[PDB]
């Protein structure tokens, strides 16, 4: 269509891109936006920055939110925390004085100034922390802090989380390639690996596939494959079988069974936890499905799954409780 | 026709190289006489000589009025022939200009003389001058007139394909489809090929790609020649058949040299013991090539890797240089087979078709695989050097698939079956099944890539005394080429509908695979989101 105003047919093409999991086609839509007209407005302008930040475009060159908050990635890409301070503090102000100049009298319109100001004080903490050092307690407390304020997310909307998650990611990948080899490195990739999941199930649950397959893109350019499969190869099974890809799934949950039974040797109870995981998806999706009678998949998954989980439980932890509880 | 044959392609040649009018003159007066002293004189070579002259209606004042003679002549003065009744009711028809109604009234009353040709009846008429003629310049009135019954009777081609549906792989237009590609095959290098190839372009380009519900492409083949191969027992015999047919074609030429060569190759195997006993057996067959013939009646040169591939745009030399090397050598013992140095020296075409006879001639005489080894090892040179990243012209690699798919056919001596028979070269067949890739010649690499897998299958055996991954991760650390991915891209490229799938489609985590299954599904939805992520 195109008797829509390109006013707002531009962003609304653009907010389809983004949503749509394409951030290389969008870059060069916009570039030839950039070619094809010469002035910006304001709206595009701020969609220009958004791309930019979000898909770590350096190279391009009051101020919106999303131009404060690229902005303030460069200059902490650069160490000048001045600017990146000036910048948070200018981006709130505007944040809060476009927000309250309004008539409110709605709480739905509450949301992404919310959304936008959490993104700013987490910008923040980060900035605090790579002041000086990192060190792996505050990674951990940083990562735990996060992960209970995304459990009091649950019920937000994902269009209101999005944005945050989308931040998080930045902010790891801008650690990961500003960190010297150590075992800091290590902590930060398992961290990234760990937003990256939870990020995928994020998406997983509100009926999206493109950014949970973005995520594991991501953990396959990081992370890479051993003898015994991680927790990210069952949630690429589990993107794909949302994928309406049910063979693929199978199979590569098949490979992770066949790995695990004959290397498991014991070796970590989050592997035995996770075994036990792969095991239950497995006999799910085979009584669902219905490719083989219930004879041989129950005794193959559903009891053997029982029994991994009961014959280790001497710790009685959660994670391992509530695995078995799902069993 | 001999000599009658020979004095009119020789005239014709000067007629086309463009005195005019003197070869005007002896052509009527041979062919006057042709038509007085005998019945079948002009029954197979007429199709040029009318075919040839009737673009020269656009000439001086003077060629016009003897093209008009001779044509009334032959319409006219010779129509009442019983034998020339079949050659002048097949031949293309003159839409040329309106000065020729006669002719087009005396060729349409023969030619409609049972009532008006349907569709169908059009089509038999043009593939049957298409095989009895073997000069596609000359069959250009016949295409344009192709076009004008596929034009306008287009309804007619609904219940011919309805009725073809129970013998799908016999298709009168898929069978047309590749009439014509033969024929402009045969036009690619030759002059006019600017008016053929859009004549026959425009052919193809009055039917659109409809389903023939067929995959392969069978090239029809002279049921003369076929039959004389039947009834051919020797090798020998069958050997010296195809090398003098190809030294007759190749005779009428308007080179000199190639001529002249060929006349002295064919006194030279008619003069042999291997001749006689040719003529001994091919004298009881209805051939006029009896006619055309009864006036006439070591390793250290070849160990070079330069030798093999001196490919630098140089293809001719290339094939020369081989064919040269290989009959210096003691290896040749077949008079024919070391007698055709001479004419084998100024044709390109002779060495490509004569290249694996000499090899094949050489291998039967090896002993204790000394031939065999070094020709093994070197043909797989060239297949590395043709992998190499080396930019090596199509001919070349067609040229030995051609000599490979010759070789496969050849029956061993000692006992065996066609597996061992395929294998007459120590070669492994997944490079050679690549370089088929390459040529486009998916069935040929298909093949070639069964019969290594069982190669590598039937020697894990005999180690022992093995899944598509497996086999797929040897080849990628032996060779360096995955058969997996071969078989992908040519079960893709061969257009089958389920074929992509037993390979891994479906089930492989490998992006490329995932992109080609997305494609081949039409999900072009997600493969622009798999292309972009
Ligand atoms: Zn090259």
């Amino acid at each position: 269509e195109t008797a829509i105003p390109s006013s707002t047919r531009q962003a609304g093409i653009i907010q389809a891109l983004q949503n749509l999991g394409l951030c290389h086609i969008l870059s060069v839509y916009l570039k030839g936006l950039d070619y094809e007209n010469k002035d910006w407005c304001p709206e595009l302008e701020e969609l220009h920055y958004q791309a930019a930040w979000r898909n770590m475009q350096w190279d391009h060159c009051g101020t919106s939110y999303h131009e404060s908050l690229y902005n303030a990635l460069q200059s902490l890409r650069d160490r000048e925390f001045s600017t990146f301070y000036e910048s948070l503090k200018y981006a709130r102000v505007k944040e809060v004085e476009e927000m309250c100049k309004r008539s409110l009298e709605s709480v739905y319109s509450l949301y992404p100034t919310l959304s936008r100001l959490q993104a700013i004080g987490e910008l923040e903490s980060i900035g605090e922390l790579f002041s000086r050092s990192v060190t792996h307690r505050q990674l951990s407390e940083v990562y735990i802090k996060w992960q209970k304020h995304s459990q009091l997310l649950k019920d937000s909307d994902f269009s209101f989380q999005e944005p945050i998650m989308a931040l998080r990611t930045v902010i790891l990948e801008i650690l990961m390639e500003k960190e010297m080899d150590n075992s800091q490195r290590e902590c930060i990739k398992d961290i990234l690996t760990k937003h990256l999941v939870e990020l995928s199930i994020l998406a997983r649950t509100f009926k999206n596939t493109q950014l949970p397959e973005r995520a594991i893109f991501q953990i396959k350019q990081y992370n890479s494959v051993s003898c015994g499969v991680s927790e990210w190869q069952l949630e690429e099974a589990q993107v794909f079988w949302a994928k309406k890809e049910q063979s693929l799934a199978l199979s590569i949950l098949k490979q992770m069974i066949k790995k695990l039974d004959a290397s498991c040797a014991a070796n970590n109870p989050s592997l035995k936890l996770t075994y036990t995981e792969c095991l239950r998806v497995c006999g799910n999706w085979l009584a669902e499905t219905c490719l083989e009678n219930p004879a041989v998949i129950m005794q193959t998954y559903l009891e053997k799954a029982v029994e991994v989980a009961g014959n280790y439980d001497g710790e009685s932890s959660d994670e391992l409780r509530n695995g078995k509880m799902k069993a | 026709a001999f000599v009658l044959r020979d004095v009119i392609y020789t005239l014709i040649h000067y007629i086309n190289q463009r005195s005019f009018s003197l070869c005007c003159d002896l052509l009527s007066q041979v062919c006057q006489t042709a038509v007085t002293y005998c019945k079948d004189a002009l029954e197979n070579h007429l199709h040029v000589i009318v075919g040839t002259l009737i673009p020269l209606v656009y000439e001086q004042v003077e060629v016009q009025k003897q093209v008009l003679d001779l044509l009334k002549y032959l319409v006219i003065d010779n129509k009442d022939n019983e034998n020339l009744y079949i050659t002048i009711k097949l031949l293309d028809p003159f839409p040329d200009h309106v000065v020729f109604k006669d002719l087009r009234i005396t060729q349409q009353k023969i030619k409609y003389s049972r009532g008006p040709f349907s569709l169908l009846e059009e089509i038999n008429h043009f593939l049957s001058v298409s095989v009895y003629d073997a000069l596609p310049l000359t069959r250009l009135e016949g295409l344009k007139d192709l076009r004008r019954q596929l034009e306008l009777h287009k309804d007619q081609m609904v219940d011919i394909m309805r009725a073809s549906q129970d013998n799908p792989q016999d298709g009168i237009m898929v069978k047309l489809v590749v009439n014509l590609l033969q024929l402009s095959k045969m036009a690619i290098n030759h002059t006019g090929e600017k008016e053929v190839l859009e004549a026959v372009g425009s052919c193809l380009g009055e039917v659109g790609p409809i389903d023939f519900s067929t995959i392969a492409i069978q090239h029809s083949k002279d049921a003369s020649y076929t039959k004389a191969l039947k009834l051919f027992e020797d090798k020998e015999l069958q050997w010296t058949f195809i090398m003098l047919t190809y030294l007759n074609n190749t005779l009428v030429e308007d080179c000199v040299k190639v001529r002249s060569a060929a006349v002295t190759c064919l006194k030279n195997i008619l003069a042999t013991k291997t001749g006689h006993s040719f003529w001994e057996i091919y004298k009881m067959t209805t051939d006029p090539m009896l006619a055309y013939l009864q006036p006439f009646r070591p390793f250290e040169g070849l160990d070079d890797i330069n030798l093999w591939i001196p490919l630098s745009e140089n293809h001719d030399i290339w094939i020369k240089t081989l064919t040269c090397a290989f009959l210096d050598s003691g290896g040749t013992k077949c008079e024919i087979l070391q007698l055709l140095k001479p004419m084998c020296e100024v044709k390109t075409d002779f060495c490509q078709t004569v290249l694996p006879y000499l090899i094949h001639d050489i291998l039967l005489q090896d002993t204790n695989e000394s031939w065999r080894n070094l020709l093994s090892t070197h043909v797989q040179g060239f297949f590395t050097s043709c992998l190499r990243h080396c930019c090596l012209d199509k001919k070349s690699q067609r040229t030995m698939l051609a000599v490979v798919d010759y070789m496969r056919r050849q029956k061993r001596p000692s006992s065996g079956t066609i597996f061992n028979d395929a294998f007459w070269l120590d070669l492994n067949y997944l490079e050679v099944a690549k370089v088929a890739q390459s040529c486009a010649a998916h069935f040929t690499a298909l093949l070639y890539a069964e019969i290594y897998a069982d190669k590598k299958s039937m020697d894990d055996q005999e180690k022992r005394s093995t899944t598509i991954s497996s086999l797929s991760e040897k080849s990628k650390e032996e060779t360096g080429i995955s058969l997996q991915d071969l078989l992908l891209e040519i079960y893709r490229s061969i257009g089958e509908p389920d074929s992509l799938y037993g390979c891994g489609g479906g089930k492989m985590l490998q992006p490329i695979t995932r992109l080609r299954t997305y494609e081949h599904e039409a999900m072009w939805g997600k493969a622009l989101v798999t292309y972009d992520l």
